């Protein structure tokens, strides 16, 4: 009946979950465990930037707090 | 995008059916008529059986003219179901098609309980019906006809409040009452346009006096009101089924002149003059005293008729047929005249064409 | 042999995705259109067999000659035949497009549409039913699981 | 960077799928085809309507090229200089609208 | 006597003008052709599974051809050729002469089953019932001159199909 | 004004609801009461730097540090 | 590693487009009193596999091309903007995330008719061209509707980022302000790719490509399909997204998709088709007057109001 | 709830054809998992079946035999397999099998 239907929307649904499901991952990968810094403007850019000086291994994402002061 | 003229060609199944007739004797030519109106069978059947039973100077029994309006109407519903539901499936609207041929379906399994072909029955004969219904039929053409209003309300759901339906047929193909008459229109095509004409009405044949149903009729000559006049038409067909089915008489379904009608087959396999007439019906046939008929009856397309000369033989002499669909596909050109070219599928929609009985 | 193999696998999966994926252009000639449209209707439904309903002539996989073909409309039909891709299949549907049927000796019917174009299924009846019709388009399956076209270029 | 990748990505399968449409069934052996429309020969009637649907479509991609600025116009600290102008746009696109109306051009493909 | 359709003049009153813009607008009709479309999406379609469910016949369904045969192996055909002056195709051919022990036999019994139209006028003039039009519709064959029976061939398929065209005869042979 | 209106809303209520939203779009901001405070809300906005002014001596109303008193307030929209 | 990424956005696409094939016959099935198909695979789950295998080994129709080169661009242009509309698509992340997107996909669907007009002049058939002429006006005329509901709706969001429009909704729905702009958008966007009962090509453009290359046309059509609902989707019915688990927008988006996709599918196996002066006569009359007034509306309102979104 | 008595039925389907392999069999050469009184049984292993309250069309089927006069018939099951005794019955001239 209806239900039969539903084996073709379950696999053209998990093929609608796969491309933002694997975005998430790998922005997560790759950004240390979190988020995919958005620069839409250029402060945000700066302060990226500077992450990426301030860190010491050329990466925005290792942050660094007070540990890093003395 | 207007369309200035349109030319119809025809010819492409031109069989010439009608000279075929000509060799072959009243009841070998009767599945001939089958064959022209594809879809409305048993009418055409009906309207040569009336023809030869005209010239035949016989009538047939009380109840096989009750089973020829009982399935003539259950034939209309069948063309109608034809009708809107290609004339919507051409447009667009493609769902009711499959909608409403489940009913049409069951309505062939009417047709293969009673005469043994689901299309081409050959049942309605000249002299009645060739056999009788079988036990348990009307029973089951009650509980179609219980159900089959629900069906025509879904279908006039989903297209006749639709405004994408009306825009493509309220203000298209509009046919004025005098040249409807002058292009020898006939049915709906006449219907539409205000003419209240209809022939079960006005020049009554088997027992279509004796039922009491309504004859729609439109107001603007165009697509729309066609199309309301053939699913009125359909609900009319209905209620004449219901009169049939509850006023059904017992008794023989051929004609008790054996010269015409071939006898039982227990009596044949007993009597002289029995198995004499058997041979002689199936052989030569019965010779039919000469003149020509015109019998025209209502065919759901139209005024379907039969001008049939008879040479005092066994074998029509000639056996012209006028089919609805002839005369509306030459008005056509005037029908499409200042309309799109989308427009001219709503046009050749709303003609019932079936090219069969349009070629011959 | 090893290439033997993989060419009968390879016909296994060409005739497969062939059969399960029939298109079909049907001439609506006559009566037999009318069946036809019943062997699409819901109870036999041809689409669940994946043959689709009213496939363009130019994409089709097999004609449906379904009704009768007079000899105006016989160089219509060789001219669709020729203009389809290939592999094309003709099912010959009733006894018009079979062998003239009903009009055999008139003047102006083909008697047959095997006179015009190669067919390879006849599907008897006046008409044929829709379930008759839906066999002979199994019956056409069942001819293409059965073809060679890589084990006999192989073989050649 | 990334979007130029993507971009190049996405070009390159098109064009791996359109090369494998149009080169793979040429393998096929078949046969040589002898002799390869509703208007015959004629020419193409040149259709006044279509070219005025496009022109159309032209102008008011214009104005609606003007009216594209309005999410960040409405940040602005002169609000009703800016909503006064934004109203003008969009009534001087409907006076367009209305006098492409009124003077019958917008007929047959209305 | 007599029906008109579609002539309603529609009332101009406010709740009447405000229902027909309400259905302009907010496409009344639209959705319950959508509503109509989604009720038949919750049916149970009316799909048999062919080939292993069949479609519904009687015992007067008109298929395949066959002679037939008397209840002791002797044939019912007498030669009497009025199922081929009855065919309006002209699709049986019937040649005979008397056989070895006197009887009025056929030696050539010929259906063009690619002529005939499934009429059964065969079976209903023949005063014997030797030749009927039995139940089987499934026989498509993949050549046309398959399709052209001769006597070897119909004898055969009342052979074949006697065990049921003996019960649909007996199933309605007191309306024949 | 009455029989027509009707008659356009019978007619053509597209157009009817188009010239009416088109209408109050025009006329409802000259009477809304909260038109001034998308006015104040973006001034309040720092986009820019405050770029502080030299204490010459005399401005009685300009703040040393933020958390001073004087200064410009916005506690009509925290509260709105 | 962002290679990866993209092939795991562009491979699923052509999965699901391929897979929409199969829920579209099964759910007009359905909707028709019928089924579906069911023997191809279990419960018809090979048929597109079937389908394609069979579309790749056909016989090529071998047109008499005027263009060589357009022939061959107008499938590779055509699959290229259906592949790219995708990009920054938040979900909840896009892969190319932009401050422009909205503007972005915009413009590129504004591209798309050109490959419907290269595959009309490539053919030599001028019926085709006539087709493809039609074919390009009416997408043409819609995405007028296209763009101005569309700034219409993000004159709420603040910005053209498709990524603000989720934070734009997470107290309502866009469509509960904003629904007659959804309506007229969500037949806008039934009448952008060609589907029903906007359907002018199939009612009486391609018809000379061979079985391959219409094979590419028609599963971009079905990308431009999937990609407008999940479009829609988040234009109007942004879901909930908690950032700490971004799988619970994902499985809501795809859902609401999912569902607007089978909306389309319902749609049409319910309507017959337009005349083509008729959707002319949608747009032109009804549809872009009421966009304008809405587009006014949209305007004045969050400065009547106070609710001017944010610029950032 | 009635969405468990489905769910119910559908497990009583599996169980009903002698387990996942059984069910599975009949899944891809029926396309129908449908369960049924076993009405009986030719000389070639055709299985025919009962279920009043299908509709009427559903209520009758055959299980078509692997094997029929050599032919291996696993996957190519055909319409003619059917015996002219069961031909009635299956295609309901009659009521009785
Ligand atoms: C038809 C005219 C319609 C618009 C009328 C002016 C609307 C308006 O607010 O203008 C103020 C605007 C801007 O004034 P404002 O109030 O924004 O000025 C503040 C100063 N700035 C801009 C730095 C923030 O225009 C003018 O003052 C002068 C230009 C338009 C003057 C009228 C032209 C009429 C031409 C008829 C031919
Ligand atoms: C990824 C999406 C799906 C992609 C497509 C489907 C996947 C499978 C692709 C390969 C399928 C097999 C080759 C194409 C089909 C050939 C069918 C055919 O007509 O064969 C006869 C043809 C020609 O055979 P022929 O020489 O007898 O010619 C027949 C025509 N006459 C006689 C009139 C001249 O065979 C071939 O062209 C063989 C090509 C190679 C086959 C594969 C080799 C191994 C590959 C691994
Ligand atoms: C995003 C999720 C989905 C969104 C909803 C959409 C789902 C439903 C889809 C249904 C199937 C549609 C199939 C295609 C149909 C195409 C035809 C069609 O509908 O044409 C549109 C029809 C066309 O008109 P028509 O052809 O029906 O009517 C005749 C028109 N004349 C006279 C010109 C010939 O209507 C519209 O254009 C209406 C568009 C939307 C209107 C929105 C109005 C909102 C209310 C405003 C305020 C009103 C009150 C007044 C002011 C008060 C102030 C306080
Ligand atoms: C070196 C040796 C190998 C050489 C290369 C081959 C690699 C493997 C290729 C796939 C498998 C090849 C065999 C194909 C099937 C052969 C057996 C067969 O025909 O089984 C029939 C059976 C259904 O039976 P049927 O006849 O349909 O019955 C009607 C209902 N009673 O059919 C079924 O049950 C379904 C059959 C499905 C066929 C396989 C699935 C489709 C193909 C997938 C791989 C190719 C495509 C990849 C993706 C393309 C783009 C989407
Ligand atoms: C001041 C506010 C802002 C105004 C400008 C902004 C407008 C935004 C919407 C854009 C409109 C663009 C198109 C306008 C075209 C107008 C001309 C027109 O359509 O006239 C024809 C029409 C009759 O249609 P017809 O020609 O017959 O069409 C064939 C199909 N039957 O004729 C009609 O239907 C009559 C139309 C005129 C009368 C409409 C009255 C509406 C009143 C609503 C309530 C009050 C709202 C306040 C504003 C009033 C302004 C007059
Ligand atoms: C993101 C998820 C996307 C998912 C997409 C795909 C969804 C559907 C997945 C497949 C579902 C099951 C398909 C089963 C097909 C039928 C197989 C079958 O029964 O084939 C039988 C055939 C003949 O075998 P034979 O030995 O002759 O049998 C006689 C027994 N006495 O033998 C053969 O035909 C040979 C074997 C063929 C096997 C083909 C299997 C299907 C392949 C489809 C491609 C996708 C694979 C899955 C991808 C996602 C999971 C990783
Ligand atoms: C007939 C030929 C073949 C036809 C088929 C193939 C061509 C047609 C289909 C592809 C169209 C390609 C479109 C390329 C540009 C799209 C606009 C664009 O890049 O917008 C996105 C973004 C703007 O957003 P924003 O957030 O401001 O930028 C990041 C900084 N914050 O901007 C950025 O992120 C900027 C990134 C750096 C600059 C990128 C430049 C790309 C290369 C040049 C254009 C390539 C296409 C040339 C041919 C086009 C033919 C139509
Ligand atoms: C290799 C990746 C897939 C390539 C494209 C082939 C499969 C998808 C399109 C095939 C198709 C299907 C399934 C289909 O169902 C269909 O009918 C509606 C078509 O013709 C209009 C098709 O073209
Ligand atoms: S074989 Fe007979 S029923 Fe069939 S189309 Fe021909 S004339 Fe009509
Ligand atoms: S089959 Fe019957 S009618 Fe024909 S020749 Fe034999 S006995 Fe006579
Ligand atoms: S069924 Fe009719 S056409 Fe066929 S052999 Fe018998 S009499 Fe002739």
């Amino acid at each position: 009946m209806w239900f039969e239907v539903l084996p073709g929307i379950a696999v053209m649904g998990v093929c609608l979950f796969i491309p933002g499901m694997a975005t998430a991952r790998i922005h997560r990968f790759s950004n240390g465990g979190r988020e995919k810094r958005v620069a839409h403007y250029s402060y945000q850019w700066y302060l990226m930037e500077r992450d990426r000086r301030v860190s010491g291994v050329n990466r925005y994402y290792v942050s660094k707090g007070l540990e890093n002061i003395d | 995008e207007m369309v200035r003229k349109c030319d119809p060609h025809i010819g492409l199944l031109h069989r010439g059916t009608e000279k075929l007739i000509e060799y072959k004797t009243y009841l070998q030519a009767l599945p001939y008529f089958d064959r022209l109106d594809y879809v409305s069978m048993m009418c055409n059947e009906q309207a040569y059986s009336l023809a030869v039973e005209k010239l035949l100077n016989i009538q047939p029994p009380p109840r096989a003219q009750w089973i020829r309006v009982l399935f003539g109407e259950i034939t209309r519903l069948l063309n109608h179901i034809m009708a809107v539901t290609t004339h919507a499936l051409d447009i667009g609207a493609m769902t009711p098609f499959f909608w409403m041929f489940e009913e049409r379906e069951k309505m062939f399994e009417f047709y293969e309980r009673v005469s043994g072909a689901r299309m081409h029955a050959a049942y309605v004969r000249p002299g009645g019906v060739h056999q009788d219904l079988p036990l348990g039929l009307m029973d089951d053409i009650y509980e179609f006809s219980k159900n089959f209003s629900l069906r025509i309300d879904e279908l006039e759901e989903m297209l006749t409040n639709n405004r994408i339906w009306r825009n493509r047929t309220v203000d298209i193909g509009v046919v004025t009452a005098e040249d409807a008459l002058n292009y020898g229109f006939s049915g709906v095509m006449l219907r539409g346009s205000g003419i209240q004409w209809d022939l079960r009405k006005t020049q009554p044949y088997d027992v279509y006096d004796q039922v009491e149903f309504d004859v729609p009729i439109g107001s603007r000559g165009d697509c729309y009101d066609r199309y309301l006049c053939r699913v009125e038409e359909m609900r009319q067909s209905i209620r004449i089924i219901s009169q049939c089915l509850n006023k059904m008489p017992p008794g023989e379904i051929k004609v008790d002149d054996a010269k015409v009608s071939p006898p039982k087959r227990a009596e044949m396999k007993t009597s002289m003059e029995s198995l004499i007439h058997h041979f002689k019906l199936y052989t030569e046939g019965y010779q039919v005293p000469p003149g020509a008929t015109y019998t025209a009856i209502e065919a759901p397309k139209g005024e379907f008729g039969v001008y049939l000369v008879s040479d005092g033989s066994s074998r029509p002499y000639r056996c012209k047929i006028k089919a609805p669909g002839f005369a509306h596909l030459a008005g056509l050109d005037k029908m499409s005249k200042g309309h799109m070219l989308a427009d001219v599928v709503a046009i050749i929609g709303t003609q019932d064409i079936v090219f069969g009985e349009v070629d011959r | 042999s090893r290439g033997e193999y993989v060419v009968a696998k390879l016909d296994d999966l060409i005739n497969w995705a062939r059969r399960s994926s029939l298109w079909p252009m049907t001439f609506g000639l006559a009566c037999c259109a009318v069946e036809m449209m019943h062997m699409a209707a819901p109870r036999y439904d041809m689409d669940r067999f994946g043959v689709v309903f009213r496939a363009s002539p130019r994409q089709s996989d097999v004609m449906i000659v379904a009704g009768t073909l007079t000899n105006k409309m016989a160089p219509a039909l060789r001219k669709v035949y020729d203009q389809m891709p290939e592999p094309r299949y003709v099912v010959s549907m009733g006894s018009c497009a079979n062998g003239g049927g009903y009009y055999h000796y008139s003047y102006s019917v083909v008697r047959g549409c095997d006179r015009i174009v190669p067919v390879d299924i006849y599907v008897p009846g006046c008409p044929p039913t829709a379930e008759a019709l839906l066999y002979g388009i199994l019956q056409l399956q069942k001819k293409i699981k059965r073809e060679k076209r890589l084990r006999i270029w192989y073989r050649r | 960077m990334n979007l130029m990748i993507t971009l190049l990505t996405n070009f390159t399968l098109a064009t791996l799928l359109v090369t494998i449409a149009f080169w793979l069934p040429q393998l096929n052996v078949y046969s040589e085809k002898t002799s390869p429309d509703p208007m015959g020969s004629a020419r193409l009637p040149f259709s006044m309507k279509f070219f005025l649907v496009a022109i159309t479509f032209l102008l008011f991609d214009l104005e609606i090229a003007l009216l594209l600025p309005l999410p960040w116009a409405s940040q602005t600290t002169n609000l009703n200089t800016m909503l006064t102008m934004a109203l003008l746009l969009i009534f001087l696109l409907a006076v367009s609208l209305a006098y492409e109306w009124t003077q019958k051009g917008l007929e047959w493909t209305e | 006597t007599y029906k008109y359709v579609n002539l309603r003049e529609p009332s101009m009153d406010m709740k009447s003008v405000t229902d027909r813009a309400a259905q302009t607008l907010l496409w009344t009709e639209l959705i319950r052709g959508l509503g109509m479309t989604l009720s038949y999406l919750f049916r149970e379609p009316a799909t048999i599974n062919y080939p292993f469910e069949k479609g519904p016949l009687s015992p007067r369904f008109r298929g395949e051809h066959a002679l037939r045969r008397y209840p002791s192996g002797e044939e019912r055909c007498i030669a009497c050729k009025l199922c081929e002056a009855v065919c309006p195709a002209q699709a049986i051919t019937i040649e005979a002469e008397p056989r070895a022990d006197g009887s009025r036999r056929t030696t050539r019994y010929d259906i063009d089953m690619t002529k005939c139209i499934y009429c059964g006028f065969c079976q209903e003039a023949c005063p014997v019932d030797a030749i009927v039009e039995g139940p089987n519709f499934e026989f498509s064959t993949e050549t046309h001159e398959e399709l052209l029976y001769n006597k070897e061939k119909l004898l055969n398929n009342g052979d074949k199909w006697e065990a049921e065209i003996a019960a649909n005869i007996q199933a309605d042979y007191l309306y024949r | 004004v009455a029989a027509f209106l009707k008659n356009v809303w019978a007619k053509e209520p597209v157009l009817v609801a188009s010239f009416a939203i088109a209408g109050l779009a025009v006329i409802l901001p000259t009477l809304s009461p909260y038109t001034k405070y998308s006015l104040m809300i973006n001034r309040a906005t720092p986009y820019n730097y405050p770029v502080p002014l030299r204490d010459d001596g005399n401005m009685p109303d300009v703040p040393s540090h933020p958390q001073d008193p004087q200064g410009p307030s916005l506690e009509w929209l925290k509260r709105l | 590693m962002f290679m990866i990424n993209v092939l795991t956005l562009i491979i699923p696409i052509l999965l699901a487009v391929a897979f929409l094939t199969l829920v579209e016959r099964k759910v007009l099935g359905y909707m028709q009193f019928r089924k579906g198909p069911n023997v191809v695979g279990p419960y018809g789950l090979l048929q597109p596999i079937a389908d394609a295998i069979k579309l790749f080994i056909k016989e090529p129709l071998r047109p008499a091309t005027s263009s060589i080169s357009m022939f061959i661009l107008a499938p590779i242009l055509a699959l290229t903007l259906a592949l790219t509309m995708w990009i920054p698509l938040p979900m909840p992340y896009p892969l190319i995330n932009m401050n422009l997107g909205v503007l972005f996909m915009l413009a590129m669907s504004s591209l798309a008719v050109y490959s419907i007009l290269w595959s009309g002049w490539a053919s030599n058939s001028k019926y085709a061209l006539i087709g493809a002429l039609r074919a390009v006006a009416q997408t043409i005329s819609y995405e007028v509707t296209l763009a101005i509901i569309l700034l219409s709706v993000l004159l709420m969001n603040g910005s053209f980022t498709l990524s603000t429009l989720i934070i734009t909704q997470e107290q309502v729905w866009l469509i509960f302000p904003a629904w007659p702009l959804a309506m007229m958008w969500f037949i806008s966007t039934l009448a952008e790719t060609n589907r029903a009962p906007f359907d002018l090509t199939e009612g009486e453009f391609n018809v000379e490509y061979a079985a391959g290359p219409f094979a590419l046309f028609f599963m971009a059509e079905y990308a431009n399909i999937i990609m407008m609902n999940i479009f829609t989707t988040t234009l109007f019915l942004g879901a909930f997204h908690n950032p700490y688990m971004p799988e619970l927008y994902t499985i809501n988006f795809t859902i609401k998709s999912l569902l607007l996709s089978i909306t389309f599918l319902w749609i049409r196996a319910s309507y017959p088709r337009f005349r083509y002066d008729q959707l002319m006569h949608l747009l032109w009359k009804n549809f872009l007057p009421l966009t304008l007034a809405l587009c006014m509306w949209h305007v004045s309102l969050p400065i009547l109001l106070s609710s001017i979104p944010p610029q950032t | 709830m009635e969405l468990l008595q489905v769910l119910k039925r559908g497990l009583q389907q599996v169980s009903g054809h002698g387990g996942l392999r059984g069910y599975l069999r009949v899944l891809f050469r029926a396309n129908d998992v449908r369960v049924g009184t076993l009405v009986g049984e030719d000389k070639y292993g055709n299985k025919y079946y009962e279920d009043n309250k299908q509709f009427f069309g559903r209520h009758r089927w055959v299980i078509y035999t692997t094997e029929m006069n050599g032919k291996n018939t696993f996957w190519d099951v055909d319409g003619s397999m059917v015996p002219p005794e069961w031909h009635r019955w299956l295609h309901c001239m009659t009521d009785d099998p």
